[PDB]
RNA sequence: CCCGGCGAGGGGAGUGAAAAAGAACCUGAAACCGUGUACGUACAAGCAGUGGGAGCAUGCUUAGGCGUGUGACUGCGUACC
RNA sequence: UGUAACGGGGCUAAACCAUGCACCGAAGCUGCGGCAGCGACGCUUAUGCGUUGUUGGGUAGGGGAGCGUUCUGUAAGCCUGUGAAGGUGUACUGUGAGGUAUGCUGGAGGUAUCAGAAGUGCGAAUGCUGACAUAAGUAACGAUAAAGCGGGUGAAAAGCCC
C-alpha cells in the first residue's frame, strides 16, 4: 500500500478573514504561514498547495513589542552599485502597511514555486473593508 | 469491515476480499493462514485494543503467490579512493487474499 | 620494427604529447610491447609418471570393456574392402589396432580408413589409447606391452 | 577570445531560432497579363501595372 | 593468440548507456559521461532507500499531528496517550486512518484521552 | 502515391539549405514553386529543381494529378565532406571542409 | 521513358534470389546531424540525478486491476581521474 | 561590492537560570525477511544441520572463489539457407563479472562440455590513428590602381567575349 497524496483538482479550499488589530506581527505571521501551507488540514502534502486563502485586514494596526516600532529595520538592496535602502517599522507602516505582514509571512513560507504559489493565497489590506464578499470568507482567529 | 494486522514485523490496513502483499512466510503456495495478531477492526463499532490484540479477533487469509520482487541494484562507490562495489537484490514476498475478518 | 630512431617532434614547445619513436607500442604501426619469440612448449614427464599413466589408462579399459584382446589378427591382402567388411563380423567401428608383428598388409589398407588407426605395440601413446572408442590388441602385442611396461 | 567549455545542441538551437528567414507571401498579379511578381517590380516577361516598359 | 576486443566493448557500453537512457544531453549519449551519471545515480538510489523511510515517517507524523489538533490534542500527547494504553498501531496506518475513517480516528483520540 | 525525388551530393551545405526547406512544409506544390522563384538564396534554386523534378516525377511515373499535391516530408541531410588544405600564417595548415547535402522531397496527397 | 543545362543527380521500367547488393557497391556500430509522433517547457536559479509524485499519453485481460513513455511540483544532492 | 557578528523570518519569550514529564531525531539499537564468512558440536560420518554464538566500512597492501574473450583438444561428433556469426531490440534469470529464449536486420558459418594456452578485458597516459562535433554560418576572401553602360554567347553573366 501507499499513503494518500493530495490531488490538486479535488482540493476543496476555504476562505478566511483575519482581523490584525492588536496582534503581534510574528505570532500572527506564523499562524498565517501554518494555514497558507495547509498543515492545519489533515490531508497535508509537502508538494501540493492544500492551504487556504486568507484575507488579513487592518494591516496598519498590527502591534510589535519592545522598541521594534522604531528599531526594526527592513534592509533591501536595489541591485545597484551601492544602493542599500533601509526603512524603520514606523516608516514602513507610514508608506506601505501591507508590506509588513507580507514580508513576515514570505520569510516564514518555504522558498520555490510552491512557496510563491502559497503566498498568492494571502490577501493583505490596510483598511477594515475588503472586496471579497462573494466568497463568504469565514472569520478565523 | 476493514481491519489492521501485523505480519512481517509491520502493520497492514486490509479489507475483506482484497489482495495484499507481505514479507515471506514458510507456508505452501495454495494454503490458508490464520492471523490472531489483529490491532483494529473498523465497522459501525470501531473495535480497538487496550492490551496486546483484541480478544477473539481472527483473520483468515488465503496464500496466492510466493514470488520474488523487482531487482534493486546497489552501488557503493568512494570517490578518488579506487573502490566500487556492484551488488543486486530481489527481496521475496508472499501475496495473500483476505477471505474473512472476525 | 622498421622505422627511424628520430624523435618525431621535440620534447617541449609543441602542445603535443612527448614521444621519441614511431616504433613505440602506443602508436599505430610498430610496437607489440611483449612480442613472443619461437619457443619450446614441450615439458618433462617423469619416466615412472608416464609409465604409471599408461598403466592407469590401460587398466581402466578392462573395466570399460573397450579393450579387445585377439589371436592371429591379419588381413589377407592390402585392400580396404576386406578390412571394412571384417569389422562387421567382429562388431566394432571406431578402433585402435595394435600389433606386435606389424603386418604391412594391415597398415597399407588402414591409412585412408579414419576411425581405424594401426600402430605397433612399441608405439602406443597416452592420448591415442584414450581418444579412440574401442581398442584392439593382439596376444603378442599385449605380451610385448606387458613385458615393456612390467 | 576562446570558449571555456563547449555549448550544447540546445543553445545552438536557441541561437538559430531567429535565422529562419521569412517568405514573401505577397505575390502581385499583373492587371493585363495575369502574371505573378514582386510588388513594385516588373514581371519576368516585361510588364508593370499593365504596361510594357522593357524590350 | 590475438584477441580483438571490439565485440565485448560495445556489449559492456550498451549495458551502461541503456541505464542512462533518459538523462539530459551527453549524460544519455556519450559513454564517458554516462558511466559517471549511472554510478552517481546508483549512489543516490542507495542513499535514498534510507531517506525514503525517513521522509514518509515525517509525512505521516505531520498528517497525524494535523488530524489530532482538529480533535484538540497535540501529537506528543496523542502518541504518549496511545502508548500508555498499550496501543501498538504504527504511524503509517494512523496517517491512513487520519485521512480516511475520521470516525475511527476520533475514537483513537478518546482512547488516548483516558491516559 | 508518396512519389519521392532527391538530389544527392548537392554542393551547398546542409545548414544553408535546411533554412530554405523551412519555407516549404505541408504546403501546396503550386504555392511552394512560386515562393522559391522569389526567394533569394542559392539553396532556393537548388531545392526548386528537386521539387520541380518531384512533380514531373510524380505525374509521369505513378500518380498523375498536379493540383492536389502537398509537400509532406522535405528534409536535408549532411552529405560526404571534401577536405581541402587552406594554409594560414606562420606555416600552420587548416583543413577547410567543402560540405555537401542530400536533399530529399516527398510530394503526396 | 520522365524531370534536368543534348549536364550532376534522381524516379519509374528492366537484370538478379536480393539494387536501403547500383560501382561510395558484403555486413554497416558509435559519436555527429536530421525528419515525424507523445508528453514537458516562456515567474524560473546551481554536477541536471536521485526518493516521492499528481497530471497526461498509451497497451492488456476484465467488467477491476496492471505495464511502458513523459515528469508539473517537491526532500536530498559541489562530476570523474 | 550588500543587511552580512542568531543560518533567515521573526521573538519581551521563540532569551536566560533551575525542577519535572512528554515527544522528534542516525545506515546506532530492536522487529520481519535474504545472503555470505568463520568457530563450537546433536552425533551425523565426508553433510544437511535440530542448532548455537558470531562477524561482514575500508586506501596501500596480503589472501581466497569466479565471469568473459580468442585460440587448441574431445570433433569427419553436435547446431545451422526450415536462417550461423555480426548488428539491433525485447522478456526472463543469477550476489557480480554476466547468462538464457525469442521478433527485426544479416545471408554463412558456429560451437556444448571439461581441459589446455594466451597479443585476455581500458575512460583518463598534454597517449597513437581515423571519423565527427564546438566556436560559427562567426572571422576572413591577400594591397585604397576604379569602375560604368550597351550588344553578343549561353540554362544562367558584376567577373567571359567584342
Ligand atoms: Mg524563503
Ligand atoms: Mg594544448
Ligand atoms: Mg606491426
Ligand atoms: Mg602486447
Ligand atoms: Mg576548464
Ligand atoms: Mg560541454
Ligand atoms: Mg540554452
Ligand atoms: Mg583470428
Ligand atoms: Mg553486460
Ligand atoms: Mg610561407
Ligand atoms: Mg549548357
Ligand atoms: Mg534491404
Ligand atoms: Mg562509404
Ligand atoms: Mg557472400
Ligand atoms: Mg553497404
Ligand atoms: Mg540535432
Ligand atoms: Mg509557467
Ligand atoms: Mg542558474
Ligand atoms: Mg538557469
Ligand atoms: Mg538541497
Ligand atoms: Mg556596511
Ligand atoms: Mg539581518
Ligand atoms: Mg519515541
Ligand atoms: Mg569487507
Ligand atoms: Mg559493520
Ligand atoms: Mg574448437
Ligand atoms: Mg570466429
Ligand atoms: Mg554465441
Ligand atoms: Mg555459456
Ligand atoms: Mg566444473
Ligand atoms: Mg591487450
Ligand atoms: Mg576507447
Ligand atoms: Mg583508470
Ligand atoms: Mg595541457
Ligand atoms: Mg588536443
Ligand atoms: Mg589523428
Ligand atoms: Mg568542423
Ligand atoms: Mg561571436
Ligand atoms: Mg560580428
Ligand atoms: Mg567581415
Ligand atoms: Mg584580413
Ligand atoms: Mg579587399
Ligand atoms: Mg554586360
Ligand atoms: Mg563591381
Ligand atoms: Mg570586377
Amino acid at each position: 500500500m501507499k499513503t494518500f497524496t493530495a490531488k490538486p483538482e479535488t482540493v476543496k479550499r476555504d476562505w478566511y478573514v483575519v482581523d490584525a488589530t492588536g496582534k503581534t506581527l510574528g505570532r500572527l505571521a506564523t499562524e498565517l504561514a501554518r494555514r497558507l501551507r495547509g498543515k492545519h488540514k489533515a490531508e497535508y502534502t509537502p508538494h501540493v498547495d492544500t492551504g487556504d486563502y486568507i484575507i488579513v485586514l487592518n494591516a496598519d494596526k498590527v502591534a510589535v513589542t519592545g522598541n521594534k516600532r522604531t528599531d526594526k529595520v527592513y534592509y533591501h538592496h536595489t541591485g545597484h552599485i551601492g544602493g542599500i535602502k533601509q526603512a524603520t517599522f514606523e516608516e514602513m507602516i507610514a508608506r506601505r502597511p501591507e508590506r509588513v505582514i507580507e514580508i513576515a509571512v514570505k520569510g516564514m513560507l518555504p522558498k520555490g514555486p510552491l512557496g510563491r504559489a502559497m503566498f498568492r493565497k494571502l490577501k493583505v489590506y490596510a483598511g477594515n473593508e475588503h472586496n471579497h464578499a462573494a466568497q463568504q470568507p469565514q472569520v478565523l482567529d | 469491515m476493514y481491519a489492521v494486522f501485523q505480519s512481517g514485523g509491520k502493520q497492514h490496513r486490509v479489507s475483506e476480499g482484497q489482495t495484499v502483499r507481505l514479507e515471506k512466510l514458510d507456508i505452501a503456495t495454495g494454503e490458508t493462514v490464520e492471523f490472531a495478531e489483529v490491532l483494529m477492526i473498523a465497522n459501525g463499532e470501531e473495535v480497538k485494543i487496550g492490551v496486546p490484540f483484541v480478544d477473539g479477533g481472527v483473520i483468515k487469509a488465503e496464500v496466492v503467490a510466493h514470488g520474488r520482487g523487482e531487482k534493486v541494484k546497489i552501488v557503493k562507490f568512494r570517490r578518488r579512493k579506487h573502490y566500487r562495489k556492484q551488488q543486486g537484490h530481489r527481496q521475496w514476498f508472499t501475496d495473500v487474499k483476505i477471505t474473512g475478518i472476525s | 620494427v622498421t622505422g627511424s630512431g628520430k624523435k618525431p617532434w621535440r620534447q617541449k614547445g609543441t602542445g603535443r604529447a612527448r614521444s621519441g619513436s614511431i616504433k613505440s607500442p602506443i602508436w599505430r604501426s610498430g610496437g607489440v610491447t611483449f612480442a613472443a619469440r619461437p619457443q619450446d612448449h614441450s615439458q618433462k614427464v617423469n619416466k615412472k609418471m608416464y609409465r604409471g599413466a599408461l598403466k592407469s589408462i590401460l587398466s581402466e579399459l578392462v573395466r570399460q570393456d573397450r579393450l579387445i584382446v585377439v589371436e592371429k589378427f591379419s588381413v589377407e591382402a592390402p585392400k580396404t574392402k576386406l578390412l571394412a567388411q571384417k569389422l562387421k563380423d567382429m562388431a566394432l567401428e571406431d578402433v585402435l589396432i595394435i600389433t606386435g608383428e606389424l603386418d604391412e598388409n594391415l597398415f597399407l589398407a588402414a591409412r585412408n580408413l579414419h576411425k581405424v588407426d594401426v600402430r605397433d605395440a612399441t608405439g602406443i601413446d597416452p592420448v591415442s589409447l584414450i581418444a579412440f572408442d574401442k581398442v584392439v590388441m593382439t596376444a603378442d602385442a599385449v605380451k610385448q606391452v606387458e613385458e615393456m611396461l612390467a | 577570445a576562446v570558449q571555456q567549455n563547449k555549448p550544447t545542441r540546445s543553445k545552438r538551437g536557441m541561437r538559430r531560432s531567429h535565422d529562419a528567414l521569412t517568405a514573401v507571401t505577397s505575390l502581385s498579379v499583373d492587371k493585363t497579363s495575369g502574371e505573378k511578381h514582386l510588388r513594385h517590380h516588373i514581371t519576368a516577361d516585361g510588364y508593370y501595372r499593365g504596361r510594357k516598359v522593357i524590350a | 593468440a590475438r584477441v580483438k576486443r571490439g565485440v565485448i566493448a560495445r556489449a559492456r557500453h550498451k549495458k551502461i548507456l541503456k541505464q542512462a537512457k533518459g538523462y539530459y544531453g551527453a549524460r544519455s549519449r556519450v559513454y564517458r559521461v554516462a558511466f559517471q551519471a549511472v554510478i552517481k545515480a546508483g549512489q543516490y538510489a542507495y542513499r535514498d532507500r534510507r531517506q525514503r523511510k525517513r521522509q514518509f515517517r515525517q509525512l505521516w507524523i505531520a498528517r497525524i499531528n494535523a488530524a489530532a489538533r482538529q480533535n484538540g490534542i497535540s501529537y506528543s500527547k496523542f502518541i504518549n496517550g496511545l502508548k500508555k494504553a498499550s496501543v501498538e498501531i504504527d504511524r503509517k496506518i494512523l496517517a491512513d486512518i487520519a485521512v480516511f475513517d475520521k470516525v475511527a480516528f476520533t475514537a483513537l483520540v478518546e482512547k488516548a484521552k483516558a491516559a | 502515391m508518396e512519389t519521392i525525388a532527391k538530389h544527392r551530393h548537392a554542393r551547398s551545405s546542409a545548414q544553408k539549405v535546411r533554412l530554405v526547406a523551412d519555407l516549404i512544409r505541408g504546403k501546396k506544390v503550386s504555392q511552394a514553386l512560386d515562393i522559391l522563384t522569389y526567394t533569394n538564396k542559392k539553396a532556393a534554386v537548388l531545392v526548386k529543381k528537386v521539387l520541380e523534378s518531384a512533380i514531373a516525377n510524380a505525374e509521369h511515373n505513378d500518380g498523375a494529378d498536379i493540383d492536389d499535391l502537398k509537400v509532406t516530408k522535405i528534409f536535408v541531410d549532411e552529405g560526404p565532406s571534401m577536405k581541402r588544405i587552406m594554409p594560414r600564417a606562420k606555416g600552420r595548415a587548416d583543413r577547410i571542409l567543402k560540405r555537401t547535402s542530400h536533399i530529399t522531397v516527398v510530394v503526396s496527397d
